[PDB]
């Protein structure tokens, strides 16, 4: 499980996150398979509790671990050659129908469930996230800001003083930085919004919020994000949504915690659709 | 531009609408200025003329835009477990307006007269 830096290839690069790089190597014969490999790119103790993190998660929908690069420590992974949801989704919009995106909203569903019930909290679950493995099949990825849930307490606190995606975070998250298993749901439908739109920069959801807020910059934008969920407004149906699919993605929206849909309701509600 | 810090407790964001309540109510808060935008309207205005808007920066949420000898120029307004301090300053305050009150009195005479919308 621990891989030499001499042999890696350094092919080219895979993609860019707000907290690392990703890059596509090879590991003279070229018998290395593919693998992706994320660098820091500058902290060096979180990326340590995200192997940690990867190393105890084992499912079908999620991102298999492989090794370590010491040297400064590179995490390596499977490849996954259709790149994200984000990448994926805009490229093949003719091919991609609405059973298969309700095929994959059920493999999220499923591994964010199996997820929590590891006492895990992804904290970004978006369609940048969500691996592409094949047309049948996606696994989730990205465990930089997953955090885990004391198993005798409903939710985590976080106290980080880090960069969040707020356009995908659930008010308890926004206002008093709590993390509940609900909040994950929150960001489902967030993410269920960005497959059924294909991942249109239009209409994404930050594009889409700070349609409703107007005006605004800075850390403000929090606040009137908050206030604008207190309103009671939402991102809208997408288009070509059918209006079952729609409620199901609205149950995700609730502003109680306690009031939204579970992973196993959401599992149930999409295979009735099949 | 994706990425902001959410706020780290109820009394941190109650602190924060608090403020932003009394801003509204207030003639002297202009909201979503940028610092172009702000400096422009008060580079007509006599010296000491300062505004209240939001911070363009991703961790700060207001700022101070006032007229000195030089011309327009802002200032940070910081933030931490409900307490306010300018960027050069180390006097906190649990209200805004008490921190704007404390500078209206300050024998640098800084800030004397507020723009109004
Ligand atoms: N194993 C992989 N296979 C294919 N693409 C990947 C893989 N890992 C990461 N990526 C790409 O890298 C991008 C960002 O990776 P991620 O680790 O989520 O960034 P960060 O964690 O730094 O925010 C994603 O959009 C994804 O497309
Ligand atoms: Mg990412
Ligand atoms: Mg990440």
């Amino acid at each position: 499980a621990h891989f030499e830096k001499r042999f890696l290839k350094r092919i080219r690069d895979l993609g860019e996150g707000h907290f690392g790089k990703v890059e596509l190597c090879r590991y003279g014969d070229n018998t290395g398979e593919q693998v992706a490999v994320k660098s820091l790119k500058p902290h060096i103790a979180d990326l340590k509790k995200e192997i940690e993190i990867l190393r105890n998660l084992y499912h079908e929908n999620i991102v298999k671990y492989k090794g370590i690069c010491t040297e400064g420590i590179k995490l390596i992974m499977e490849f996954l050659p259709s790149g994200s949801l984000k990448e994926y989704l805009p490229k093949n919009k003719n091919k991609i129908n609405l059973k298969q995106q309700l095929k994959y909203a059920v493999q999220i569903c499923k591994g964010m469930d199996y997820l929590g019930s590891r006492q895990y909290v992804h904290r970004d679950l978006a369609a940048r996230n969500v691996l592409v493995e094949s047309e049948h099949q996606v696994k989730i990825g990205d465990f930089g800001l997953t955090k885990a849930i004391e198993t005798d307490k409903e939710y985590y606190t976080v106290k980080d003083d880090r960069d969040s995606p707020v356009f995908w975070y659930a008010p308890e998250c926004l206002m008093q930085s709590k993390f509940y298993i609900a909040s994950d749901v929150w960001s489902f439908g967030v993410t269920l919004h960005e497959l059924l739109t294909y991942c249109d920069s239009d209409s994404s959801p930050m594009a889409l919020f700070l349609k409703m807020i107007g005006p605004t910059h800075g850390q403000m934008t929090v606040t009137r994000l908050v206030n604008t969920l207190k309103e009671g407004k939402r991102l809208p149906c997408p288009p070509n949504c059918p209006d079952e699919v729609y409620q199901l993605m609205r149950k995700c929206w609730e502003f109680q915690p306690s009031n939204r849909t579970s992973f196993q309701n959401l599992i149930e509600g999409f295979e009735a659709l099949l | 531009s994706t990425h902001f810090r959410t706020f780290r407790s109820q009394a941190d964001f109650s602190s924060i609408t608090r403020a932003s309540s009394l801003l509204d109510a207030c003639g002297f808060y202009w909201g979503p200025l940028t610092v172009s935008a702000a400096h422009e309207k008060l580079k007509s205005e006599p010296e000491g003329t300062f505004l209240i808007r939001d911070s363009t920066q991703k961790n700060c949420f207001f700022a101070i835009s006032v007229k000195t000898a030089t011309g327009p120029t802002s200032i940070r307004i910081n933030f931490q477990t409900g307490r306010f301090s300018l960027d050069g300053s180390k006097e906190t305050f649990d209200c805004l307006f008490k921190l704007l009150e404390h500078y209206l009195s300050s024998p640098r005479k800084v800030l004397v007269t507020p723009l109004r919308k």
